[PDB]
């Protein structure tokens, strides 16, 4: 039995997978972008978000600054956490990390996963689309909405 | 535990070519609309996954010979220019990157 | 007499195709070009007045046949069953393109050419009307009251006609040809002649579904197979009977298509 | 050690007259000493049968199994080979007829077993086997209806005779 | 300098005359032909040179063809002749020529069989000079002659691949 | 569908259920094409 149960069961133990979620991170910061096993994404994907709002808080709070200690593993990535993401998206209020497949991993043929902070440096990810509006059915259904407006 | 008897060829072939262990036809595949490649659907396309990954790579490397050794991370948000805080590539900007 | 009539003017198509074919040569060669998103820059050696668009999809692979509908040949639409003459550059388009509204066109129009069909046989045809896509339907005028239950057979015959799966035959023809073939109904005598005028070439196009001809200024999707929801909404007094319909490639879904069949009714 | 199916391709038919049907064009292609099994093998073969070939190549495409990238890559060079020497205009019109796995030739190993004991490893080989023919991939067997059965039943009460007497 | 040619020829063979030659040279494209039919590699290696029959015999193979030969137009004609010791004559031919070549299933890929097509041939010929003969070595597709027959099937040429 | 219809089929004539399940393949193999008619 394992019903409501947050958290999966990563490495040999809780600290281990506490630990690979950290490099993950770690990893994240550095780069802004991760290929990475599909199920410990997701886990680095909350984290993250938990992190940057952290982050969000401010350099002269201590516990903020803490957190950033025990989960920034390379230490100059704090800095950057700070003033740099931070600054990006004082805007927005949970819109960070942007998640999606990866055809599949070629030895171990594992569920893949890509893992950038949301707009970042690096060339753009060819994103799946919704269908343009120009096409039958949605030109229908805007056709149906302008009837509905006009009727109200 | 031991078998008692041989298991027969019939019922071997039963057993094993039943349609639980047939692999099953999916319909997830869709043709990749940029690229024409043919991918699943809820997946990148994996060829247009493969080229944005080079430029990465080629981009990650031009930031490591700009940042000498390792420990540094610096405090600008950076950017890529191809031909016209910096990154200097170099060719055309590819028909995606925008 | 309608027995008769059919026959006549399916055989009097025949004759004309004959008479297309006669004019080339033992296959005459022509390098088409492909201009695409995708896959290029490939080139296909097609014989000029047999050879399709369909056949250059072929050649690429079975996905584009299955997705393509209407063939951009010099920037201009061709049918994907319409020979391709000369030497030129092909794109081939889906529904789900970022410009669709080329397909749309003509899908409306095949919509439209199923709906004239179905009229003709379950019991005279004015036109066609060239109706946009906002407009919430595709419409079809005929001179002859139709309950549900007659709507509902309609639409049984539709149905019909779509599971048989008849490829959209096509013709540019003299207007002499077109007035010949349809010289009883004056309408569409009428139709033809003003199709006539407007072009320097008089050039009538002329479109088929196994049995059932008629003219129309667009091109037509290839098969019937692609309308998978068609529906026969209701009759407006000429009376003008609708239609909406959703192929393959984009399906509705229940409340939805209700919706849209509402929308249509209006 | 023998090898038709390689043979297969080197068949001469004698020529159609003009009032004849077509006689589409049947294509035949290997793999010899694919490492795997060879019942892996067959599931693959299987899943691939009745299809056209770029329905079997798509699906290859995304069977994650070591066997699937290889059966690809002999359907690819069986599409080249159509082209090229056989004479098959469209690559499209290629369905697969036939696929099945034989057994390669195996290499005997010593697997080492606890206590002084030990199994002898056989490392395993396929053959893979492929069939194309031009022309549309056949229908498929249409479920037979209610009817359909009813009828057989009524012939089966027709057939019926007086067994023995007379 | 093809007067010279001959000359040596004469010199070497010995017995030689180029009054007749074309003629015999005509014969002998003709059997070739007639072999091509029949597959005889037996009969066409007396004729034809180890240069030519690979390239006369590769590319029909598991295919049937179906040749045959009608009414030679103008006289056959011998143009320039030149010369280890391995001659070379070229012939220029005019002709009636049928061409019908058939696939491994049966089908059809090139020329009707019924329907004769007029052809022009710049063929090369040479010989060995103790038990050699006068056998087909190349083609020479000048001049400009309009191009072939076309190919029936339709055919497609993949562009650059990435 | 396979279940009701074969339910109405037994309602139909008369039967259980058994003889309207499909036999296989080799039992198919085995059966006569052409018996020998008589009378
Ligand atoms: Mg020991
Ligand atoms: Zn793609």
């Amino acid at each position: 039995i394992s019903h409501g149960r947050v958290f999966r069961r990563m490495g040999l133990g809780p600290e281990s997978r506490i630990h690979l979620l950290r490099n993950l991170l770690t990893g994240l910061v550095r780069h802004e972008r991760i290929e990475a096993p599909w199920a410990r994404v997701d886990e680095m994907r909350g984290y993250a978000e938990k992190l940057i709002d952290y982050g969000k808080l401010g350099d002269t709070n201590e516990r903020a600054m803490r957190m950033a200690d025990f989960w920034l593993t390379e230490k100059d990535l704090i800095p950057k956490l700070f003033q740099v993401l931070a600054p990006r998206y004082k805007d927005q209020t949970g819109g960070y990390t942007r998640m999606l497949q990866i055809p599949n991993r070629s030895l171990d043929r594992a569920k893949m996963a890509v893992i950038e902070y949301k707009g970042n440096c690096l060339p753009p990810l060819p994103l799946p689309r919704r269908d343009s509006h120009l096409t039958l059915l949605n030109q229908l259904l805007q056709g149906l909405r302008q009837d509905l407006r006009q009727s109200q | 535990a031991a078998p008692k008897n041989r298991r027969t060829i019939e019922v071997n072939r039963c057993r094993r070519r039943n349609p639980q262990k047939l692999i099953k036809v999916k319909n997830n595949i869709d043709v990749c609309p940029e690229c024409g490649h043919l991918k699943q659907k809820h997946v990148l396309c994996a060829y247009c996954y493969e080229k944005v990954c080079k430029e990465t790579a080629e981009i990650r490397r031009q930031i490591g010979k700009q940042e000498g050794g390792p420990f540094k991370a610096p405090t600008i948000e950076t950017v890529v220019l191809y031909t016209g805080r910096i990154i200097e590539r170099d060719r055309k900007r590819p028909s995606w990157f925008t | 007499s309608p027995t008769e009539l059919t026959e006549m003017r399916n055989d009097l198509f025949n004759k004309e195709k004959a008479r297309q074919l006669s004019l080339t040569p033992r296959t005459e060669k022509i390098e088409v070009k492909h201009v695409g998103k995708t896959d290029p820059g490939t080139v296909f050696v097609m014989n000029k007045n047999i050879s399709t668009p369909y056949s250059c999809a072929m050649h690429l692979s079975e996905w584009y046949c299955r997705k393509s509908i209407l063939a951009l040949v010099d920037g201009q639409p061709w049918d994907m069953y319409k020979p391709l003459t000369k030497s030129c550059e092909i794109k081939f388009l889906t529904f789900k393109d970022c410009d669709p509204g080329e397909v749309n066109k003509a899908y409306w129009r095949s919509c439209a050419m199923m709906m004239g069909c179905v009229i003709e046989r379950a019991f005279n045809l004015v036109r066609a009307p060239e109706v946009p896509v906002i407009s919430g339907a595709f419409c079809y005028d005929v001179v002859l009251m139709p309950t549900k239950e007659n709507l509902r057979s309609f639409t049984k015959d539709a149905h019909a006609l779509i599971y048989k799966d008849l490829p959209f035959e096509t013709l540019e023809v003299e207007a002499k040809v077109a007035l010949e073939i349809f010289q009883h109904s004056k309408y569409k005598v009428d139709f033809i002649e003003e199709k006539a005028s407007q072009n320097p070439e008089r050039i009538v196009k002329l479109h088929r579904i196994g049995d059932f001809i008629d003219v129309s200024e667009g091109p037509l999707i290839p098969r019937t197979s692609i309308c998978f929801q068609y529906e026969v909404s209701a009759v407006h007094n000429i009376r003008r009977f609708q239609g909406v319909s959703l192929p393959v490639h984009l399906r509705a879904h229940f409340t939805i298509w209700d919706k849209l069949l509402e929308r249509s009714r209006k | 050690i023998s090898r038709k199916w390689e043979k297969k391709n080197k068949i001469v038919y004698p020529p159609q007259l003009p009032g004849e049907p077509r006689r589409p064009a049947e294509i035949y292609h290997c793999r010899r000493q694919i490492k795997y099994s060879k019942d892996k093998m067959w599931y693959l073969a299987k899943l691939i049968r009745g299809m056209s070939i770029d329905q079997a190549l798509a699906q290859l495409e995304f069977n994650d199994k070591k066997g699937a990238k290889i059966i690809k890559e002999v359907l690819l060079e069986a599409q080249d080979m159509a082209v090229r020497d056989h004479n098959v205009e469209f690559r499209s019109n290629l369905y697969i007829a036939e696929s099945t796995s034989g057994r390669g030739q195996c290499l005997k190993r010593i697997r080492y077993h606890g206590r002084g004991r030990f199994g002898i490893m056989e490392k395993v080989y396929c053959h893979y086997f492929v069939k194309l023919v031009e022309g549309p991939p056949p229908p498929p067997e249409p479920p037979k209806t209610a009817v359909a059965h009813a009828k057989e039943y009524i012939q089966q009460l027709r057939s019926r005779t007086i067994v023995h007497t007379l | 300098a093809s007067q010279v040619s001959i000359r040596r020829i004469k010199d070497y063979d010995a017995n030689f005359k180029i009054k007749d030659f074309p003629e015999k040279a005509k014969d002998i494209f003709i059997e070739a032909h007639l072999c091509l039919n029949n597959s005889d590699h037996d009969r066409l290696h007396t004729l034809v040179t180890e240069h030519c029959f690979p390239d006369m015999t590769w590319d029909i193979k598991y295919k049937t063809v179906r040749w045959s030969f009608v009414e030679s137009l103008e006289p056959s004609h011998v143009v320039q002749v030149r010369c280890n010791v391995y001659g070379q004559i070229t012939v220029r031919m005019h002709t009636r020529q049928t061409l019908a070549i058939y696939d491994r299933f049966g089908r059809l890929m090139y020329g009707q069989e019924d329907v004769p097509k007029d052809v022009l041939e710049y063929v090369v010929f040479e010989k060995q000079l103790p038990y050699g003969s006068w056998r087909m070595h190349t083609k020479i597709v000048p001049p400009w002659a309009p191009p072939k027959q076309p190919i029936l099937k339709t055919v497609m040429i993949p562009g650059p691949q990435l | 569908e396979e279940g009701p219809m074969i339910e109405q089929l037994s309602k139909m004539f008369f039967t259980t259920k058994h003889r309207w399940y499909p036999h296989g393949r080799y039992h198919r193999c085995r059966k006569n094409l052409n018996p020998p008619k008589d009378r």
